[PDB]
């Protein structure tokens, strides 16, 4: 408890800085959200303090690029839910409850100009977990599929680098790497099912080459997503 | 009268039951029966999309379709950008699944203009 508390008072005196706390939002953006987490967890009234007003600091208006950063940390960490929760939930840290209040506010207007996109964005920023938000309905991912690739395939280039990557980390069985082998090839899949033009920029990238190797051998959902991305 | 028939794409629990007691299955001069069993992971979902256009546009007599959610969620693409009036598609919950008024294509046209 009292390396934790050292912890997140080091955090928030770090990000009083709104400089500070927006170039880790570039880096730690995962962070953001852990530390919500960890404060959630935690039962320490005084640890809880401190690491609500970190994590308010980091969407302080001062902080450059505040709101997208709010709007994303409650789009993707749910910070949202978690804060309803902490309005839900009684602390006798009266202090812990006026940052919690105010961590409520900023994901409340973080969320009032919220959506899936910023969500797949992130995603296709880390290319490096199993499974992504499109693919819970066929709802959002109507749309997403021209999202990503912004109508003409060039704005999903970076998503060929991301499945370029993790096609690299394909080859070891790394439990992320197994992970990004299988998202990547589904994402592609997903993709090409529909307008079939980028699948060309695909191709001539290497995608069939891509897909062989997903399946090649000694792998069990990069196979389990080419079947899909040759099918 | 000029379109009076009922189609209904559902499951057996509803199509060959229920509404069936007192609407039939089978027209006057056709062995179609306007009605499609989309067994569980059986019918195909392209089958599916000719299933909607043939009791949509390919046959005049029907007046009525009455979706489960089971094959519009599938075929959203096609029932959403179907913007006629005379078969009046009309979604329904099936099995467990309930309504959930976010999905269908008029009450999404409804919300987007004007609430």
């Amino acid at each position: 408890i009292q390396l934790q508390y050292h912890s997140l008072l080091l955090i928030w005196l770090l990000t009083f800085n709104p400089v500070f706390a927006n170039e880790l939002v570039q880096k730690y953006l995962s962070d953001f959200l852990d530390l919500l987490k960890l404060v959630k967890i935690t039962i320490k009234e005084k640890v809880s303090r401190l690491c609500i007003s970190i994590i308010l600091q980091c969407c302080s208006t001062r902080v450059k690029q505040h709101k997208k950063v709010i709007k994303q940390l409650l789009l993707l960490g749910n910070a949202l839910p978690t804060v309803q929760s902490l309005s839900e939930r009684k602390y006798s840290d009266e202090e812990l409850r006026q940052d919690i209040s105010n961590l409520k506010e900023i994901l409340e207007n973080e969320y009032q100009e919220l959506t899936s996109f910023d969500e797949y964005v992130a995603e296709l920023d880390s290319k490096l977990l199993c499974w992504s938000p499109p693919h819970v309905d066929n709802g959002f991912w109507s749309d997403n599929i021209d999202e990503f690739k912004k109508d003409n395939y060039k704005i999903f280039r970076q998503l060929i680098e991301l499945l370029q990557a993790k096609v690299r980390n394909g080859d070891v069985n790394a439990k992320q790497e197994k992970i990004i082998i299988q998202v990547a090839l589904n994402d592609i899949t997903h993709v090409v099912e529909l307008l079939p033009e980028s699948i060309d920029v695909l191709d001539k990238t290497g995608g069939k080459a891509d897909i062989m190797e997903l399946l090649n051998h000694s792998d069990s959902r990069v196979k389990y997503e080419a079947l899909k991305a040759t099918q | 009268e000029k379109r009076t028939l009922i189609a209904v794409i559902a499951d057996e629990d509803t199509t060959t039951g229920l509404l069936l007691a007192g609407i039939g299955q089978i027209t006057p001069e056709t062995q179609e029966k306007n009605f499609f069993v989309y067994q569980e992971g059986k019918t195909t979902k392209e089958e599916i999309t000719d299933k909607f256009n043939h009791f949509t546009e390919e046959r005049d007599d029907i007046a009525i379709l009455l979706i489960n959610q089971h094959i519009a969620e599938n075929i959203r693409a096609r029932v959403d950008s179907f913007t006629n009036a005379f078969p009046a598609i009309l979604e329904i919950p099936s099995k467990d699944h309930p309504y959930d008024p976010e999905k269908d294509s008029v009450l999404k046209r409804v919300r987007k203009l004007f609430g």
